[PDB]
């Protein structure tokens, strides 16, 4: 099956040019005419074609992004890049590679990436347990989850034991704070009884500032003081 | 460039329903006109290209007709996994361009949130900082009222939420508000509970923790 992925910096500085390259694998980039492309999707708006290069090299380009937009076509890496230059906010988005093939239009997309332009720098996130215990339980089930505060930009991405974990894990869409910076929370519901013999370790990973993070999940120990059983 | 009319913006329907979202261009583009679907966090999915043939894969309870000007997309049977929103492109004359989008939300019964209250770690209190997470899990509708109260005085302006999207099975929604404080002013208090009001719940709903 033919794939694409997407990769590049996410996060670029105003009036500075956006570096992104889409590699095509378990396919050729040579097939007469296929149309590769680029999409982008600012959040909470709709989606805005940015133009597209094919076999021979010529493009046609959105035109209020013309004399910004540039893509090229690396046949022997099997490759599509694009780049935008003299970049301001109302680029922040993320950005799609998709071909448009034979019939109709855009049959395979990529995994999108998100490009956030700051002039601030990225900031790598805090995970924080979410423990579990007697008043995060309510009947049969009990709720513990991971914290991922204070980090920028977008996004990051969270799973409880390496991806082993997916029935009942709910991990919500970042906020900005009052104060600058992203943050969420991923949640898992789990039965009462696994408590203290079942691991749970979320798995927090923010590519923007190169840092993951693994945090094991306990019941919360208490210590105003109890009595202890050897 | 050629201007994409989509409507409705929003609309919510129940489980088995007939679904119907229209279309319109500003001129003719005769059966050049694709469909595509978007769930949340995800990139968009090809339904219907020319403007009724169904892509492989895509089941056949979607359909869209249309020709020249108008166009129509309808699902004959709405499912839960069918929740997200639905875009409609011109594949006629550059440049390319995409509809307004129509989100496509779930009617189901009522389904009352169970409340969970997340005391801040103690790794977070050595940063000088304080975070109580409170956790609705599982309800319809997705209106929720979320109100902190700390040592029986309500709390404003200190807190966010964020709530997830239609569960593809049962169709349900799942709240976090995050109240955060400095760590002083979380020492400085006993008390911290938190309200929460929905149609599920024959009276407000409170839960409560007090060592801070």
């Amino acid at each position: 099956q033919v794939q694409l992925q997407e990769s590049g910096p996410g996060l670029v500085k105003p009036s500075e040019t956006l570096s992104l390259t889409c590699t095509v694998s378990g396919g050729s980039v040579s097939s007469g005419s296929y149309y590769w492309s680029w999409i982008r999707q600012p959040p909470g708006k709709g989606l805005e074609w940015i133009g597209y290069i094919y076999y021979s090299g010529s493009t046609n380009y959105n035109p209020s992004l013309k004399s910004r937009v540039t893509i090229s076509v690396d046949t022997s890496k099997n490759q599509f890049s694009l780049k935008l230059s003299s970049v301001t906010a109302a680029d922040t988005a993320v950005y799609y590679c998709a071909r448009e093939g034979k019939n109709g239009a855009f049959d395979i997309w990529g995994q999108g990436t998100m490009v956030t332009v700051s002039s601030a720098s990225t900031k790598g996130p805090s995970v924080f347990p979410l423990a579990p215990s007697s008043k995060s339980t309510s009947g049969g089930t009990a709720a513990l989850g991971c914290l991922v505060k204070d980090y920028f930009p977008e996004p990051v991405t969270v799973s409880w034991n390496s991806g082993a974990l997916t029935s009942g894990v709910h991990t919500f869409p970042a906020v900005l704070q009052s104060s600058g910076l992203y943050s969420l929370s991923s949640v898992v519901t789990v039965p009462s009884s696994s408590l203290g013999t079942q691991t749970y370790i979320c798995n927090v990973n923010h590519k923007p500032s190169n840092t993951k993070v693994d945090k094991k999940v306990e019941p919360k120990s208490c210590d105003k003081t109890s009595h202890h059983h050897h | 460039d050629i201007q994409m009319t989509q409507s409705p913006s929003s609309l919510s329907a129940s489980v088995g329903d007939r679904v119907t979202i229209t279309c319109r261009a500003s001129q003719s583009i005769s059966s050049y006109l694709n469909w595509y679907q978007q769930k949340p966090g995800k990139a968009p999915k090809l339904l219907i290209y020319a403007a009724s043939s169904l892509q492989s894969g895509v089941p056949s309870r979607f359909s869209g007709s249309g020709s020249g000007t108008d166009f129509t997309l309808t699902i004959s049977s709405l499912q839960p996994e069918d929740f997200a929103t639905y875009y409609c492109q011109q594949s006629y004359s550059t440049p390319l361009t995409f509809g307004g989008g129509t989100k496509v939300e779930i009617k189901r019964t009522v389904a009352a949130p169970s409340v969970f209250i997340f005391p801040p770690s103690d790794e977070q209190l050595k940063s000088g900082t304080a975070s109580v997470v409170c956790l609705l899990n599982n309800f319809y509708p997705r209106e929720a009222k979320v109100q902190w109260k700390v040592d029986n005085a309500l709390q404003s302006g200190n807190s966010q939420e964020s709530v997830t999207e239609q569960d593809s099975k049962d169709s349900t929604y799942s709240l976090s508000s995050t109240l955060t404080l400095s760590k002083a002013d979380y020492e400085k208090h006993k008390l911290y509970a938190c309200e929460v009001t929905h149609q599920g719940l024959s009276s407000p709903v409170t839960k409560s923790f007090n060592r801070g």
